[PDB]
């Protein structure tokens, strides 16, 4: 689960396939402005340390 | 061996995007700061500019300064760079778009040289802390102690254990292009670059051309003022609009790799 | 730790860019509309509600994945050892791992 | 502000002697516990985006002399909302915020 | 401060120097202040002087 432990989950460090719930959840940018709004969880290994 | 990534520098400029704060508020600025990483222990930050401080245009000396102002670079000397939080910060190194340094903790990051006629600063928010490792939990690293395999990043350049994608710039604005014709608003390019191009009315729709004129509009504020540019290209920015026409190569390494040395 | 290491939004100027789910891991991208994007002129694309936006994001490792990284196992029970040393009876010595 | 008589906000009038001294602003510094962001000036009165800090230190360079001035002022910087940041973000939502202008008029 | 970081400006570099020390400053007095103030009461401080002699 994002946040929790383990929110990337990656076989190896070499695999190009993980599992990565973090709750990513774009949202607009602000008044007409270039930027790109990602929400998400600080991970579960952030935390977990 | 100054000379060993011109993967990045020959092949990347300085980028601009739109800082957050910058002094006032969102200015855009070429030092737009992405990516802190307050991830490792040793009081270090590495952190992304858009601005490729490192190199010149050209050739020489990593510790001169190009960003971009208007369109164009200004490959000139760093003299007093300040990235800062809390307190001011210590440099660490430079190379490409990226910088290290020398941190406290900080609820924010604060970023800025001085071209010297202008502060010319950027900011952001980021959540920073340095705890060292170790079950003491200071907050600084101290002269003495023992040692133990800390994280940290690099003081180096010659470095390839990650790379980031780093394809073409999309377009820019720039309505210094579009002056008047005297009745008609005028277009003109920098150097033959591409400059996309038509206005509201129904006047030449793409736009892949020397200095052209509008024959059906005259405002200004009506007009497609576009630079598709892309000799060099760029990170890419989450500050960035794409290069619509494709992915185009540049593949390009990091410096400031995080390292297991002991701190 | 992850890194949302954004790829670079796409801004139409004059209508809609529908976007696709790219298999990269956890691939978020979510088109939007209704922007003026400010960008070093001004804004430069003339519409004003038909200004598209498409963010994309995906999570990849950091490079601190490569080397500070936690590492999950399911553990069994193997087989112990020991360097065991006998400086036995006369012959005074052997430092033997079994 | 403007200067004795009647050009340039972005230049710097201060009182050496019983005399003013109606220069350029070069190296203005608002601070705290970090230095602050000027945001604008106009009379006795200057507006700059400033973290918390438990005072506030307030200065400029003549050029021959630092100069400054230093205050305590508790200051904190809550944002509206039910997050309670240390410093506002680039993006998020929108909200009924209390904040001075940047102008004049 | 947490830490305790000095430097001079030589003029071709920077050439400073930092160290670890934790620092406060309670002023004297059942008030724990961050700061000294303006105004109040006076009262016996320790404190370091402004001279040489
Ligand atoms: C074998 O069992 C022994 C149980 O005591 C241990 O072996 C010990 O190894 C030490 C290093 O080889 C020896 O220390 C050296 O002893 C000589 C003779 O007394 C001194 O001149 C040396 O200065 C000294 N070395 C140092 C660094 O001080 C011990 O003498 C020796 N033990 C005995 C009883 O002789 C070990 O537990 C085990 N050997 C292994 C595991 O390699």
């Amino acid at each position: 689960k994002a946040g929790s432990f383990g929110d990337l989950q990656s076989r190896t460090s070499t695999s190009n396939d993980l599992y990565a719930n973090t709750n990513l959840k774009l949202q607009r940018p602000q008044a007409g402005i270039v930027h790109t709004p990602f929400t998400q969880a600080p991970s579960g290994f952030e935390r977990w340390k | 061996d100054l000379d060993t990534h011109f993967t990045q520098y020959k092949l990347a400029r300085p980028y601009i995007a739109d800082c957050p704060n910058c002094g006032h508020s969102r200015c855009d600025s070429p030092i737009a700061i992405e990516e802190v990483r307050g991830d490792a222990h040793a009081g270090v930050i590495r952190i992304q500019t858009s601005a490729m401080f490192g190199l010149k245009t050209d050739g020489v000396d990593l510790a001169y300064m190009s960003f971009m102002n208007g369109k164009t670079q200004k490959s000139i000397k760093i003299d007093n760079l300040h990235v800062r939080t809390s307190a001011p910060c210590s440099l660490v190194s430079h190379h490409g778009y990226y910088i290290l340094a020398q941190c406290p903790p900080g609820d924010t990051v604060t970023v800025g040289f001085h071209d010297g006629p202008n502060r010319h600063t950027c900011t952001v928010a980021h959540k920073v802390e340095f705890r060292p490792v170790g079950r003491e939990k200071y907050r600084h690293p101290p002269e003495h102690g023992v040692e133990l395999p800390c994280n940290r990043y690099t003081h180096k350049r010659a470095d390839q254990g990650h790379y980031v994608e780093m394809h073409q710039p999309g377009l820019v604005a720039d309505h210094s292009l579009l002056s008047i014709h005297s009745a008609k608003v005028k277009i003109t390019v920098p150097s033959g670059a591409q400059v996309k191009y038509y206005c509201k009315c129904p006047d030449v729709r793409e736009g892949i051309t020397s200095s052209d004129h509008t024959t059906t509009c005259t405002d200004v504020k009506q007009c497609r003022a576009y630079l598709i540019d892309n000799k060099k290209w760029v990170y890419n920015s989450g500050r960035l609009p794409r290069g619509e026409g494709d992915t185009f190569k540049g593949k390009l390494h990091v410096p400031f790799v995080p390292v297991k040395a002991k701190c | 730790k992850y890194k949302t290491k954004v790829p670079s939004p796409v801004v139409k100027c004059c209508g809609a860019t529908q976007c696709t789910s790219k298999p990269h891991p956890d691939y978020q991208c979510q088109v939007f509309t209704g922007v003026y994007p400010f960008m070093w002129g001004g804004a430069y694309c003339f519409c004003d509600t038909e200004n598209t936006q498409m963010s994309e994001a995906y999570v990849e490792r950091s490079e601190e994945c490569s080397i500070d990284h936690a590492k999950a196992y399911k553990v069994h029970t193997g087989t112990v050892q020991a360097m065991v040393n006998i400086t036995y009876g006369s012959v005074s010595w052997r430092s033997a791992d079994v």
